[PDB]
């Protein structure tokens, strides 16, 4: 059904934008690993990148996708400027959080949560 | 203007919610039943959505119980069966509805109990 | 029985501002300073 | 033990409410003035700058102070947000309440060329409910932390998060944690199943 | 009802009598409601409870003392809105405002009655009867309580 | 009504001038410190005179008990419906006496904020907010309390609360 | 002659009566071409001309601030300077017309 | 230019703080001030607690003004419930009220002195603080975040020698604000730090919605206690301290002025404060006496209930502002027909203030800003929420 | 309590009258103890003085144009310190 | 072990807290006390128990001592009275 | 309540409660952060200053951690700190020897008794951390002495577990470093310029994730092991590697053993603490091994992080400023070795 556009009309539109941010934040991860002394590779930061932009790889609502590249870009202005510390950075990398096992055997082993 | 779209209006990836907290959970819209211990009908007008019961557990300094469950306490209140599967499918929840179960009319006459 | 006013009122306070101007004038000061600075040569 | 009031002002707010309704009959969906003695004129949502603009500038009707702008979500609605902004007349002593609808998709306009009081207010509304102004200068996160994912005062957000924070020796960093609760807090269902008598 | 007393006067109090070890009948309570004495006349069928004496010492409890052992009993409880006689196993364990209520279905019987589970803080405190027409009608057994 | 805030012959330019020169202004203010050395400084011995307090007070809680000896809590749980930072736990039993008292009660006074909700709710005087205000610790278990440090908590100050209850009973 | 309206910014305006003649003549003209019944031109005229009505009755300023009931008129003026660009801006934004939209239904029940 | 984070933890303004600045050599080009460093969610958190149990929400709010804060709350309350505090009551208000602007003004003028580097003046005042604070203790029980002024009502009546010991300290408070006066007032480096700096222009402070002496400073006639008057202020007299030149001094001298304004309210209050009962006494709203509870069964059923569950105010929703010592303290509290709010927007006079911080501070130096922020009175309680 | 030399040093060198206004509380202090108080407390029926009851739901509702309420009185200087 | 048992088993780990430690256990258990008091006698068929106090006491419940088989006890107090 | 009963992390419980006494130095504060984020109990032993046991009270939860003091002269310290717990470990070590104690007392007779009273209190697992390539007659005092009470380990409380680390790099590290720090002194003086010796070097969270696992892993009982780490260095190399991620400049003059021994008996003779000394100079030099047929942490579960990787960590601040911004990708590459 109708329903206003927020930037972008097309979904097609849209993505024009998707890629003017992946770009930007390509372009950046370098800067960021030196910047904020992170100690994560260039490589390894720019996957990380892609991951997520991939991971939000399935919404086909415009308005959605209209709504993610503004979050992310105001993502990349936080991280382009210093306002974000090393931590707040680092903190994509879950470092500490041991990862969930997904095999059933592996969680029935562990916690009575499904 | 007036772009047409046909989703769900999915807006899983908006809410912020951790994957875990949206894929293994299941909302159970439902009307909340009466406190037979009371007989007042108020608290059983209003359609509730609330998430599944994950573990309740004991801090071992203290004896409290704890939890790991984010989405423990969350008990979300509309006025419909229409406006809570609405926002379940919106949010990216799995839903269990159950109908509301209002009482039937039952006949009550006070002479009937002096016929012999 | 329950704190109120001293009957007949508590008394007046004084609110407003009470800086006091004084001081010597100019035309006297400078002039026990200079007085003072051509002693101070003689 | 019941308010004292005036009878005057129910009036002459009244009036001025059938007075804003007539002079933008396109923008507003209804006009009430609540008992509490306070006006809301709650106009669609195509009419944030058009209303509060006339109610801005008016002679008859000078509102030059933004109060708050604020959201209250209400779930069940389709438009969740009810954007309501508050707004104050120096000129003739009487505040007024402008509320229209937002969902989560569908941005609202902004007001900071209106007043520049919500440059400020309208960011907080993005970071605690993810309502969106449109062409609205530096709208980014007022209150949350620089990465918080997720809008806080959602009613669909749990009172205390998802995400953590401790300090890990081994990594020497602030690191974000699943959160665990040691005690989780008590909800009480503390509600009376006997409602009040209009 | 009203914000103050008048009641400036001396109150009564009943004599506390053994119904059972699942009812604990804390009647200086009662407010002579007469709904137990009809419930244990009409759904459950011992006759056993009745009103006994006029005017402000009309006590509804059994005449001789003989406890009400039958199924069905415990309903009593949650049919008494006054705490007179309330549960004994669930005596002080717990208060309602806390109690977390799940709604699930009896196991005991095969009739499958609806029941409300009520947690605290992941023990289960009280299990009481949640309304369906056609199962329990707002009752369940002495077993599954 | 409103008021106005901050709204040339020789004799007044030449005492501009004496006042910018030969400063005599920023001497009112030395004048003005000099007035405060000679005078008693209010600092109170601390550690020997504790600074006053009044016998409202609320500081480290403690269980009252009956003269007799019997615990004053009855397990209402009108003390945790209110307690508004989620502070507290009484799980109860019968107590074996027929009688109706705690087997679990408890403050994590690291949550709680001192507002005294619990004192002016229990209707039986039993949960009070003592006038204790040095209880700080090296480490954070001594603050969670159990119904046994706030029982003998309340089996020490009894002689100092109650005089303040009686005092301020009238008042509440 | 007033040394300062109180106000920092709006500052003492010579020629009141004029600078006010001029903006409030002009206004009552923009609003011409507005719909015949627009509540707008019916309304805001209704006003500017009674404020123009003084603004040349009353030629002593203290004397005209108090009838226009506004503050200092060097403030009467900044806001019939506003309503200028108000009318302005509503002529096109064009107000008058009827409800974009019907709010969705129960988008205004408090008690939900 | 330079990006300078200010210190998040500089001793200046109030240490939760850190406006990143652009530096064009000396001058500070732009501010962009992160604030967020204290928001502890104060919003969310209501929407979970009774409306009792969430009047402490707000004397944590602004805690150098505790009790104007919850005088808010305690209006917006008594204005969706339909019914008004005691006479007693509402004078008690006005009086904790008036000592709440002296102790916030007295924090605002010595702190803004102690970042401009005038050390005494704060110790003089404090001392004086701490005989205020004696008085919220010894009516409420608390130095701070006192909880008095619940709805209904204040709590428990005035202990029987408060009004005298509030008419000691008021009748020699006087002298310790000019003495500040001479100190601060008439020093050459004061006024040329203070004079002429973070002007703002009267229209310009109303679209701003600074609201507060910011407002007042500028020439603006408004003070909501005179304007729109609650509570008993309407029976009190005293004269707003409005101010031209809207420059941090004239704002100060207002500040110090309603210091002075605030001991003539007082001064009433304790000469005509009426004997009465302190809170509506209809047991719905009110929680019954410790006698009544204990003797009479409608009193227990009523306080069961009320610390229990709660007033269950009607539905509605209502904006209610007070005249807070920092500027319009507003609530905007949406009541389902349930005990627990269904939202409370805290206005916070400051919100709107620190977003003024860029515009008034251009073509300033980087001291001037320490001077910007001590003349707003940002607390940042208030502004984080 | 202090040697007059010394006080009048402070009397002098501040200016104003300084045994007058002491920030030190002597005997100016009420003492503790205060004597217990005793607090003051028909067709009282709650549903003639229902503050909660007596609200109701919020009203929705050649002509003259009107101002939101008549505009504000403007206030006037101060009589006992116009200018300070 | 605490009036209300609580006593750690040999095995419970949770015995290392109290290592270089203690335990905080009041030796004034409730349970005694009470039974260390004097049976009120009474002429009355009903009497009262305001907890020895008005308004510094218990909520005021009348207690039937009518039958000398049981000494009724206030739910609050704990106290037997011997009609 | 062996039976972990939560969510895995902080306020869970993995239900094992555990005796760690070297956790006051470099190992034993990264074990303390995993058995405690495994939320398991951990009695630490500690006989330092409770001012350095802090950095230790945040890694865990309320009451996880419990503290009290032990002396190793005394027993009754060593039992009361075994005495609820079921899991033991034992990762005392000094390089030098201080005048009160031999490395007699620091690697065999105290762990010798930490056991003793281990079996005693019923504990199931005594984790004992032993030096890799230490054997009797390894030529080196330590070394000799470390397998010494291995054996006393294993008689006294037999099925215990051994692991027997390569040298462990990490932050505050005394290897990485003690090669780093030869910027300070002239350059790096290596024997043997450094070649001629191979150095396997570990990670300590690599270590420490494998202790975690071995005293919750049921096959491990009675298993020694060897903790190699995946490269295989000469020292040249790693000095050079040392140096470069160090950015400082790099002089492997090389000199003899013998030299260096008596070198640094002096820097021994230092009353704090021995800069290097004669037992440390032989274990950089000619110690050197090759395991064989030993589980390692890929048995145990751990994937062994290369010294390619977390070297930035360890070895950014050796760097003058104006170096300190310089990258990974940047650094001098290394290599590895088999011989
Ligand atoms: C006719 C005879 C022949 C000719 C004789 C010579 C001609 C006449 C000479 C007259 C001299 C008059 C005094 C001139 C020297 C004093 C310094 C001075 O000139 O003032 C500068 C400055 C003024 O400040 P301001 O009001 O801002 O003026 C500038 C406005 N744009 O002042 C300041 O603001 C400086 C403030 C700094 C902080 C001061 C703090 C108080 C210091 C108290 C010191 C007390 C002890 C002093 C004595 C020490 C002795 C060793
Ligand atoms: N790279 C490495 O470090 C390698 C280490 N190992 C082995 O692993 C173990 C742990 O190594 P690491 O932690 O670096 O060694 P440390 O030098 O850090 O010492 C370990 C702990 O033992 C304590 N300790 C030392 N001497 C005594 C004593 N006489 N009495 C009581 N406590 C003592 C220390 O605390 P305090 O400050 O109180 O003395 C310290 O916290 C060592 O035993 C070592 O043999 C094996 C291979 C490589
Ligand atoms: C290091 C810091 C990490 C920060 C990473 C970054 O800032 C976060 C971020 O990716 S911000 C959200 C990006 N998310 C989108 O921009 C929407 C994508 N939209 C789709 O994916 C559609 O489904 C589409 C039809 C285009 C699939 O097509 P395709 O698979 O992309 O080709
Ligand atoms: S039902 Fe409860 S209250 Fe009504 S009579 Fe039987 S016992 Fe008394
Ligand atoms: S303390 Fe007072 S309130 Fe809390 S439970 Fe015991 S008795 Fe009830
Ligand atoms: S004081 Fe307030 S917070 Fe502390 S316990 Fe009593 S109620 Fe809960
Ligand atoms: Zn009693």
């Amino acid at each position: 059904t109708s329903v206003k556009p927020i930037f972008s009309r097309d979904l097609n539109e849209a993505k024009r934008r998707v890629r003017e941010l992946y770009r930007a934040w390509y372009r950046e991860v370098p800067n960021t690993v030196h910047l904020m002394q992170l100690d994560i590779t260039v490589k390894q930061g720019r996957d990380k990148v892609r991951e997520m932009f991939m991971k939000n790889a399935h919404v086909t609502d415009p308005r959605v996708v209209d709504l993610l590249v503004i979050k992310g870009k105001m993502e990349l202005q936080e991280t382009i400027k210093v306002w974000k510390q090393r931590t707040h950075v680092m903190r994509f990398f879950h470092e500490t959080e041991t990862p969930r096992p997904k095999d059933f055997l592996s969680k029935f082993y562990m916690g009575h949560d499904p | 203007q007036l772009i047409t779209v046909d989703e769900k209006l999915d807006i899983t990836t908006l809410t912020g919610v951790p994957e875990e907290h949206i894929k293994t959970r299941k909302v159970r819209i439902f009307v909340p039943a009466r406190n037979n211990m009371q007989s007042g009908v108020n608290n059983t007008k209003k359609w509730k959505m609330e998430f599944d019961t994950r573990e309740r557990w004991e801090n071992p300094l203290m004896g409290w119980a704890s939890t790991a469950d984010p989405l423990s306490n969350m008990v979300l209140t509309f006025s419909a069966k229409e406006d809570a599967i609405a926002f379940a499918e919106k949010n990216g929840w799995s839903y269990d509805v159950e109908e509301k179960k209002v009482p039937k009319p039952k006949s009550k006459s006070y002479g009937a109990n002096f016929s012999w | 029985k329950q704190d109120m006013p001293p009957p007949g009122g508590y008394g007046p306070i004084d609110y407003k501002r009470n800086l006091p101007r004084r001081g010597l004038s100019g035309y006297s000061m400078f002039a026990v300073g200079i007085g003072a600075l051509i002693f101070g040569y003689w | 033990t019941v308010r004292p009031r005036s009878d005057v002002t129910h009036k002459q707010l009244s009036a001025f409410g059938e007075y804003v309704a007539e002079i933008l009959p396109k923008y507003v969906q209804q006009v009430q003035v609540s008992c509490l003695d306070e006006l809301e004129i709650c106009i669609h949502p195509d009419g944030v700058i058009p209303t509060l603009t006339f109610l801005r500038d008016h002679t008859n009707a000078q509102f030059k102070s933004l109060a708050d702008l604020t959201a209250v979500d209400v779930p069940t609605r389709q438009n969740r947000f009810e954007i309501v902004y508050n707004l104050l007349s120096l000129r003739f002593n009487s505040r007024i309440r402008v509320k229209t609808y937002a969902d989560e998709l569908t941005p609202i306009d902004s007001i900071v060329s209106v007043h520049i009081a919500a440059n400020w207010y309208e960011r907080e509304v993005w970071d605690m409910f993810g309502v969106f102004f449109f062409n609205h200068p530096d709208l980014r996160r007022i209150l949350t932390d620089y990465g918080f994912e997720g809008h806080p005062f959602r009613k669909d957000f749990p009172l205390t998060g998802y995400v953590e924070l401790r300090y890990d020796d081994e990594v020497k960093r602030v690191v974000a944690e699943p959160v665990e609760l040691a005690q989780e807090f008590r909800k009480f269902d503390l509600n009376s199943p006997w409602e009040a008598f209009p | 009802g009203s914000d103050r007393s008048r009641f400036l006067e001396g109150k009564r109090a009943v004599e506390d009598k053994n119904i059972g070890p699942l009812v604990k009948t804390i009647m200086t309570r009662c407010i002579q409601c007469t709904r137990c004495i009809r419930f244990a006349s009409e759904i459950a069928g011992v006759d056993d409870l009745g009103t006994t004496g006029r005017g402000n010492d009309m006590q509804v409890g059994t005449y001789i003392e003989k406890m009400f052992m039958s199924e069905l009993s415990g309903n009593v409880i949650d049919i008494c809105p006054v705490g007179a006689l309330t549960s004994k196993p669930y005596a002080f364990t717990a208060r309602p405002w806390e109690t977390r209520k799940t709604e699930s279905i009896d196991v005991m019987d095969a009739v499958g009655s609806n029941i409300v589970v009520s947690t605290r803080t992941g023990e289960v405190m009280r299990i009481l009867p949640r309304m369906h027409e056609d199962i329990n009608e707002e009752w369940i057994s002495d077993k599954t309580r | 009504t409103y008021k106005y805030v901050n709204k040339v012959d020789m004799k007044s330019a030449t005492d501009n001038a004496a006042r910018i020169l030969m400063w005599t202004e920023l001497i009112r203010g030395l004048g003005m410190t000099l007035s405060y050395l000679f005078r008693e400084p209010a600092t109170i011995n601390y550690p020997f005179e504790k600074g006053p307090l009044s016998p409202r007070f609320r500081g480290e809680h403690a269980l009252r008990r009956y003269p007799s000896g019997e615990e004053r809590c009855i397990a209402c749980k009108l003390c945790e419906a209110i307690c508004p930072a989620q502070a507290i736990t009484i799980e109860a039993e019968p107590r074996a006496d027929g009688s109706r008292r705690t087997t679990r009660y408890d403050i994590d006074m690291t949550k709680c904020i001192y507002c005294g909700f619990c004192q002016e709710a229990c209707p039986v005087d039993a949960i009070v907010e003592g006038p204790n205000f040095e209880f700080s610790t090296e480490t954070h278990e001594e603050l969670l309390y159990n119904k046994e440090k706030l029982l003998n908590n309340g089996d020490k100050w009894e002689a100092e609360i109650a005089a303040n209850i009686q005092a301020d009973y009238l008042y509440r | 002659l007033k040394k300062t309206t109180g106000l920092v910014g709006l500052a003492v305006c010579d020629t009141p009566h004029e600078r006010l003649t001029i903006l409030y003549t002009k206004t009552l003209d923009i609003l011409k071409h507005f719909p015949k019944h627009a509540a707008y031109r019916k309304y805001t005229e209704q006003i500017t001309n009674e404020k123009l009505d003084m603004v040349k009755a009353e030629p002593d300023v203290k004397k005209l601030e108090a009838l226009l009931q506004g503050g200092e008129v060097e403030e009467v003026i900044l806001q019939a300077e506003k309503e200028l660009s108000l009318a302005r801006k509503m002529l096109k934004w064009k107000p008058w017309e009827p409800l974009v939209e019907e709010p969705p239904a129960n988008q205004w029940k408090w008690p939900i | 230019n330079m990006t300078l984070n200010f210190g998040p933890q500089h001793p200046a303004a109030h240490g939760v703080l850190r406006l990143v600045l652009e530096l064009s050599g000396e001058m500070v080009r732009k501010c962009d001030p992160h604030i967020g460093l204290l928001h502890r969610g104060t919003e969310k958190l209501i929407e979970y607690k009774t409306y009792l149990q969430a009047l402490p929400y707000f004397d944590r709010l602004d805690y150098v003004s505790m009790m104007c804060n919850e005088q808010a709350y305690s209006i917006a309350v008594e204005k969706l419930l339909n019914i008004q505090p005691p006479p007693r009551a509402q004078w008690i208000r006005v009086l904790f009220g008036e000592i709440t602007r002296i102790l916030n003004h007295i924090m605002a003028v010595t702190t803004h002195a102690l970042d401009i580097g005038a050390m005494t003046p704060f110790f003089w005042m404090f001392e004086e603080r701490e005989k205020m604070f004696e008085f919220y203790e010894r009516v409420s029980g608390a130095r701070m975040h006192a909880a008095y002024i619940r709805p209904g009502g204040v709590h428990q009546d005035l202990p029987l020698g408060l009004l005298d010991d509030i008419y000691e300290f008021s009748k020699n408070f006087s002298l310790r604000i000019d003495e500040v006066e001479e100190m601060l007032t008439n020093n050459r480096i004061w006024r040329n730090r203070t004079v002429d700096i973070g002007v703002v222009t009267a229209e310009d402070a109303l679209n701003y919605g600074f609201s507060g002496v910011m407002l007042r400073g500028s020439g603006i006639q408004w003070d909501l206690r005179k304007t729109q008057p609650y509570d008993v202020y309407d029976q009190v007299e005293f004269d707003v301290p409005i101010g031209s030149r809207g420059d941090c001094y004239d704002r100060y001298l207002c500040r110090v002025e309603e210091m002075r304004q605030s001991l003539r309210i007082i001064e009433q209050c304790l000469n005509k404060m009426p004997p009465g009962e302190i809170k509506v006494d209809d047991a719905k709203v009110s929680p019954p006496k410790r006698a009544e509870m204990k003797t009479s069964m409608e009193s227990l059923i009523h306080h069961f209930k009320l610390y229990t569950e709660g007033y269950q105010v009607p539905p509605g929703a209502t904006y209610t502002a007070i005249e807070a010592p920092k500027g319009e303290f507003g609530v905007y509290l949406v009541s389902d027909g349930s005990s627990r709010p269904y939202r409370c927007k805290i206005k916070a006079p400051g919100f709107a203030h620190l977003a003024g911080l860029d515009k008034m501070s251009k073509g300033h130096m980087l001291a001037d800003v320490v001077a910007i922020i001590g003349t707003q009175d940002i607390v940042f309680g208030e502004i984080d929420r | 309590s202090a040697t007059r030399v010394i006080q009048k040093l402070r009397n002098w060198a501040s200016g104003q009258d300084l045994q007058a206004k002491l920030q030190l509380r002597y005997q100016e202090i009420a003492k503790r103890t205060q004597p217990p108080p005793k607090l003051p407390v028909s067709n009282n029926y709650y549903c003639t003085r229902d503050g909660r009851r007596e609200v109701v739901p919020p009203s929705i509702i050649e002509k003259k144009a009107v101002t939101p309420a008549p505009p504000m009185k403007r206030w006037e200087l101060s009589k006992d310190q116009p200018y300070l | 072990i605490t009036h209300t048992g609580q006593v750690y088993d040999e095995k419970d780990y949770r015995r290392v807290r109290f290592v270089d430690r203690q335990k905080e256990v009041n030796e004034n258990f409730a349970i005694d006390l009470i039974a260390q008091q004097p049976v009120n006698e009474v002429e009355h068929r009903i009497i009262a128990c305001d907890g020895g106090g008005g308004a510094l006491g218990h909520p005021k419940v009348y207690i039937n001592l009518d039958k000398e088989t049981k000494t009724g006890t206030c739910g609050y107090c704990g106290l037997q009275f011997k009609q | 309540a062996v039976i972990p009963h939560g969510k895995g992390g902080r306020s869970s419980v993995s239900g094992v409660v555990a005796t760690v006494f070297g956790a006051t130095g470099f190992l034993g504060r990264y074990v303390v952060n995993h058995l405690g984020r495994m939320g398991s109990q951990v009695i630490i032993p500690y006989r330092c200053d409770v001012y350095d046991i802090m950095h230790l009270r945040l890694m865990g939860d309320l009451g996880q951690l419990t503290f009290l003091e032990w002396d190793a002269r005394d027993k009754d310290s060593i039992r009361k700190a075994v005495q609820h717990s079921n899991v033991v470990i034992n990762l005392i070590g000094r390089e030098w020897e201080t005048r009160n104690f031999d490395f007699e007392d620091v690697f065999v007779n105290i762990p010798r008794a930490i056991a003793q009273a281990s079996k005693e209190a019923g504990v199931e697992r005594f984790i004992h951390v032993s030096h890799l390539n230490a054997s009797m007659k390894s030529s080196s005092k330590s070394l000799r002495s470390k397998a010494v009470g291995e054996k006393e380990v294993r008689s006294v409380f037999p099925e215990a577990i051994i692991i027997r680390p390569s040298d462990i790099f990490g932050r505050e590290d005394r290897f990485l470093n003690h090669f780093a720090n030869y910027r300070w002194f002239l350059a790096v003086p290596l024997v043997s310029l450094g070649f001629k010796t191979v150095k396997q070097p570990v990670y300590v969270a690599d270590v420490s994730k494998g202790i975690v696992n071995a005293t919750k892993d049921p096959d491990a009982v009675g298993k020694t092991f060897a903790f190699t780490g995946p490269n295989r260095y000469l020292l040249f190399h790693l000095v050079k590697y040392i140096f470069g991620m160090t950015h400082r400049t790099f002089i492997p003059y090389p000199l003899p053993l013998f030299v260096y021994s008596w070198i640094g008996k002096l820097f021994g003779l230092s009353p704090f603490e021995p800069w290097t000394t004669k037992d440390k100079v032989e274990r950089i030099h000619i110690s050197d091994v090759m395991p064989t047929d030993l589980p390692g942490l890929e048995d145990l579960g751990v994937q062994p992080t290369p010294l390619e990787l977390k070297s930035i960590e360890v070895l950014r601040r050796h760097r003058t400023y104006r170096w300190l911004s310089s990258e990974i990708e940047e650094t001098k590459p290394a290599k590895t070795v088999n011989y």
